[PDB]
């Protein structure tokens, strides 16, 4: 749909985005309501009453897992003594299929200046770091040049807008792990370690970065914080009748005829996404398959396609929402090669830590590139069942494997006939040895 | 605190873990990323029990012992159908890429990778595909290096660098190549390495001087000394 | 050094049972008559045979893991090349 | 063999300033020592271990987990070629099949003259412009193969 009106009433996020894709600057910024919010929290509210306000407007975890920001907020330690508080911004955004934080972060770096400034003054966070994944070279240069800006402006630094709180904002450029996102594990690639996660409790809201208590967000959450601030609790909750509140940045990928990320409002079923923003699928392409919110999420059928995009909604169906931004697949797609490819992904992403990521998901791999070549046998389902029964949440360490999982489990329960046609040789990993007969199991 | 362990009343610490509450009260649970001095990372995930919520529960959730604390009033048993299947199937992801090396490696017989294999009734190999190698490396006169027979438990660069404070030891790579040694080949530094050939679990460290006149454990005659 | 000792060993089979190496073997051969007892333990020069065996082609060492000569890291039976920690690739 | 440049030295300690603990300046150190010279050699974890004040074990962990740090030598320009599924999905192999086919070389490689080194990436968070390759600093998007042997062509 080329006809796309973007109020600032009903698309909070994206209603300053230029026609010419060009990112605005602190005077355009400004111009279009730009650092409001951000002084009437500064001048005019207690960090603890931007924290109830955050936490009345239901502002969920825009990173995928939905928890809620105010909750997330308010667990932050009472003790006066403990000073050192820092707040992340989990700006990686290494999941398949998922583009949003790139788009937000090019083109309008202020919005994630001020939701950070005002998310540190509520979390009285001195310190404030942008994870920023090492491939997003135009993010980087356009939020390193929005920072300056508003330090020459006075909106960071010391003593913004004269109210005595200090912040300063860093842009820590990453070095390629897909585990780096994982708030923990974010931590501690920030401590200049190795990005393996860590086990919660503590949560990093008492114990994160450096002992301290930390408050790890995604761009899209603290992009939604200023509007919040800036127009009010009750109007982030009369713009969507659904349990999820405010709007997401939603977008079907892959073989349609309009991909892309359009701002809606929670609870949009997936057809209408797929149909009237991404105009369906391409010529001479029947869908088959979709896949919710990244590599990590389960497939869903076309039966499914009708389901408002909510986490309870998505939830019900056997998937999750994710990161909202859905993948279409097409029928001249081979199910077997594409999971072939996710786990390849998967497998390759692990951190190392604990056992079953790092030595089942390999296993995974072999077992589907044996399909994807016709070499399976015998077992080769029931194997990869298991891998996806004994990978679930809890049995690792972090959430890592289960979102791998999660497509084989869905691609098994639905397009069974692919891995099934993948079997073709008889069950065999013994060779003969000359003068010992073999023990001929039944 | 009290626990109840396959529906058995237990008295233990409810400061210390369920892992090493139940090895202290003699029941076995296999185990690898865990050691009494090192404390509990949860790495292996070897360890794993069934929690229930409560003694009407039936359902329960599979936990990691030596990361959860032995609490009032805890329930969980050992000796369930689906933590047992999961601890097999553990030692099973573990000797995917094992080396074949038991005959001519100098832990055989003293080996803990060995024993919780054995622990778990894991006997048949239905993994069919290759298995990741390693090179070695030469770590001075002490200790011999295989890499190979890693099961990337971690214990080593927890004791040699939390515990022993040695800085020439670590994890390096990453996904499945996790690899655990010296930066270079050279000189082990610390005055404390010798202690790796019993922290490993396996025969990645060995101890070299008893490998120029090697026997097993079982032929050995010990005794009791200063 | 091997050895064996014949005045004692009753013929049972536990030890070509017990060898993963197929290296030990009991024979069809009888004829082990002494005139003194010492000369019933036998060495390693009285043991080892110029071939295989019952078990004519295994070889325990193109199994194992640990290099020797002529087998570097890699090449045991099902064993993928040694992948370099530095390596580029992801 | 190895010896830090000065401006390498003053960008370490000046990313070294920005963090409470002097270990958290690794990968960025990593990464200025890999921007002046193509790759980290082996010198560089020792002169980065003794800035920063950390073990040379603990810097060759870092770089050997990350996977945009390198440790071998790469050519002049690091061509980076998404892997994932949407670009799987609209048609990374026949992006990879024509830069081989260019190049004669297989991924994870480098041509006989040092020009490109070929490199399988994770998703570049490009998926609705898909397939995606990155040459050193660029991103571009709509592949197609017939495009390959004039977007390779003004990297000299
Ligand atoms: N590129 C991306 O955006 C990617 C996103 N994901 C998302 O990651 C999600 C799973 O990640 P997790 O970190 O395991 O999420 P989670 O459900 O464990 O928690 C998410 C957030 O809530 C906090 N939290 C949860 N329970 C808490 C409690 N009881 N007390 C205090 N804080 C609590 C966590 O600290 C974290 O900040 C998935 O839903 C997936 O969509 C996964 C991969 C990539
Ligand atoms: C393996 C893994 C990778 C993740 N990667 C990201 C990521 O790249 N970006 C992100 O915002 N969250 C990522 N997450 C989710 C974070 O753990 C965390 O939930 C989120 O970053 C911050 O929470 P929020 O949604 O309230 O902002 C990842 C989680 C896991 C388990
Ligand atoms: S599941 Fe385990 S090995 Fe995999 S990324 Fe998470 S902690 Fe690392
Ligand atoms: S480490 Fe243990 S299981 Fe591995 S080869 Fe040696 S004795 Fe066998
Ligand atoms: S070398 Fe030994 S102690 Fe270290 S991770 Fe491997 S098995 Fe554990
Ligand atoms: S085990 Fe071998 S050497 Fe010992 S008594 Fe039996 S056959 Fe003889
Ligand atoms: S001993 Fe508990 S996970 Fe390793
Ligand atoms: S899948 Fe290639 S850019 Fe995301």
């Amino acid at each position: 749909m080329k006809n796309i009106i973007r109020t600032p009433e009903t698309h909070p996020l994206t209603w300053r985005l230029r026609d010419d894709k060009q990112p605005v600057w602190l005077d355009e910024y400004r111009s279009k309501n730009g650092y409001e919010g951000a002084r009437k929290a500064l001048t005019g509210l207690s960090p603890d009453e931007i924290v109830n306000q955050v936490k009345d407007a239901g502002l969920k975890g825009r990173g995928g897992a939905g928890f809620s920001t105010g909750l997330k907020w308010s667990l932050m330690p009472k003790d006066e003594s403990m000073n050192i508080r820092y707040l992340l911004c989990n700006a990686d955004e290494m999941e398949p299929g998922t583009y949003k934080d790139r788009l937000l972060m090019e083109q309008l770096p202020h919005l994630l200046v001020e939701g950070m400034l005002i998310s540190a003054f509520a979390l009285k966070a001195y310190r404030g770091y942008i994870f920023l994944r090492g491939e997003y070279i135009e993010a980087a240069v356009n939020l390193r040049r929005a920072i300056a800006e508003a330090t020459e402006a006075g909106l960071l630094g010391k003593n913004i807008m004269g109210t005595g709180f200090d912040f300063e904002l860093f842009v820590h450029t990453g070095a390629g792990r897909y585990i780096c996102g994982e708030e923990t594990a974010l931590i501690n690639s920030l401590e200049g370690r190795r990005a393996n996660p860590r086990s919660k409790p503590p949560f990093p809201a008492t114990s994160g970065a450096w002992g301290k208590p930390t408050c790890v967000n995604n761009v899209e959450t603290l992009c939604n914080v200023p509007a919040i601030l800036a127009n009010g609790v009750e109007w982030y909750q009369n713009i969507s009748k659904s349990k999820d509140a405010g709007t997401k940045l939603m977008g079907f990928s892959g073989r349609v005829k309009n991909p892309g990320l359009w701002e809606l409002p929670f609870g949009t079923t997936a057809r209408e996404i797929l149909e009237d923003y991404a105009g369906g699928m391409r010529d001479g392409l029947k869908f088959k398959a979709w896949q919710p919110g990244g590599a990590g999420t389960d497939f869903l059928t076309e039966a499914h396609l009708d389901l408002p995009m909510e986490f309870e909604s998505i939830g019900k169906a056997g998937s999750r929402l994710g990161t909202a931004l859905a993948m279409a697949v097409d029928h001249e797609i081979n199910m077997v090669s594409l999971v072939r490819n996710l786990e390849e992904f998967f497998a390759r992403e692990s951190c190392g830590w604990c056992t079953p990521c790092r030595d089942g998901l390999p296993w995974s791999v072999k077992i589907l590139r044996a399909l994807e070549r016709g070499e399976g046998q015998p077992g080769d389902i029931e194997t990869l069942e298991q891998l996806c029964r004994f990978l679930g949440p809890g049995k690792t360490f972090c959430a890592h494997a289960p979102g791998a999982v999660e497509p084989l489990q869905s691609a098994i329960k639905y397009f069974r006939e692919e891995f099934e046609a993948g079997i073709k040789q008889p069950f065999s990993n013994t060779h003969l040895i000359n003068g010992i007969q073999p023990n001929l199991l039944k | 605190a009290t626990i109840h362990v396959d529906g058995k009343e237990y008295e233990v610490n409810g400061a210390d873990n369920l892992l090493e509450a139940c090895l202290s009260l003699g029941l076995d649970i296999p185990y690898f990323c865990w050691h009494p001095a090192l404390g509990s990372v949860g790495a292996c995930r070897q360890c794993a029990v069934k929690q229930y919520q409560n003694a009407e529960d039936t359902r329960g959730r599979l936990v990691m012992s030596c990361m959860t604390p032995a609490s009032d009033g805890t329930f969980i048993s050992i000796d369930d159908e689906e933590a047992k299947q999961f601890r097999e199937s553990v030692v099973e992801w573990l000797m995917t890429n094992h080396p074949h090396d038991c005959p001519v490696c100098e832990e055989g017989g003293n080996c803990h990778l060995q024993d919780m294999t054995v622990m778990t009734g894991h006997s048949f190999r239905r993994y069919r595909f290759t298995k990741r190698t390693h090179r070695n490396q030469d770590l001075g006169p002490f200790i011999s290096h295989e890499m190979n027979r890693c099961i990337a438990c971690y214990r080593c660069v927890r004791y040699y660098k939390d515990y022993a404070d040695g800085t020439d030891l670590g994890v390096y790579g990453a996904h499945d190549n996790v690899y655990f040694g010296r930066p270079e080949d050279g000189t082990l530094e610390s005055e404390f390495s010798g202690n790796l050939v019993e922290i490993c679990p396996t025969g990645v460290f060995t101890d070299k001087t008893h490998s120029e006149r090697y026997n097993r454990k079982w032929d050995m005659q010990f005794a009791p000394s200063i | 050094f091997f050895r064996i000792n014949f005045s004692r060993c009753i013929f049972c089979g536990l030890c070509e049972e017990a060898c993963p190496t197929t290296a030990i073997q009991l024979t069809p051969d009888f004829e082990m008559g002494e005139y003194k007892r010492q000369d019933l333990v036998y060495e390693k020069e009285d043991l080892l045979i110029s071939g295989p065996g019952k078990y004519p082609e295994y070889n325990f060492y193109r199994m194992a893991g640990m290099a020797i000569d002529g087998k570097d890291k890699g090449e045991a039976e099902n064993e993928a090349k040694p992948i370099d920690v530095k390596s580029l690739l992801p | 063999a190895f010896e830090l440049s000065a401006a390498e030295r003053e960008a370490i300690e000046h990313e070294m300033h920005h963090y409470e603990d002097p270990r958290a300046a690794s990968i960025e150190a990593l990464k200025i020592v890999q921007k002046q010279r193509g790759w980290v050699p082996d010198g560089a974890i020792h002169a980065i271990a003794d800035v920063l004040g950390i073990p040379a074990s603990d810097v060759e962990g870092v770089a050997t987990f990350y996977s945009q740090i390198f440790r071998q030598p790469v050519g002049r320009h690091v061509i980076r070629y998404c892997d994932s599924v949407v670009c799987h999905i609209n048609g990374y192999q026949g992006i990879q099949a024509a830069l081989e086919k260019k190049l004669n070389i297989k991924p994870g490689q480098t041509t006989f003259d040092g020009r490109f080194t070929l490199l399988p990436t994770c998703c570049l968070g490009n998926c609705d412009k898909g397939p995606n390759m990155m040459i050193d600093e660029d991103t571009h998007a709509h592949l197609t193969p017939e495009a390959i042997p004039e977007l390779l062509e003004r990297y000299k």
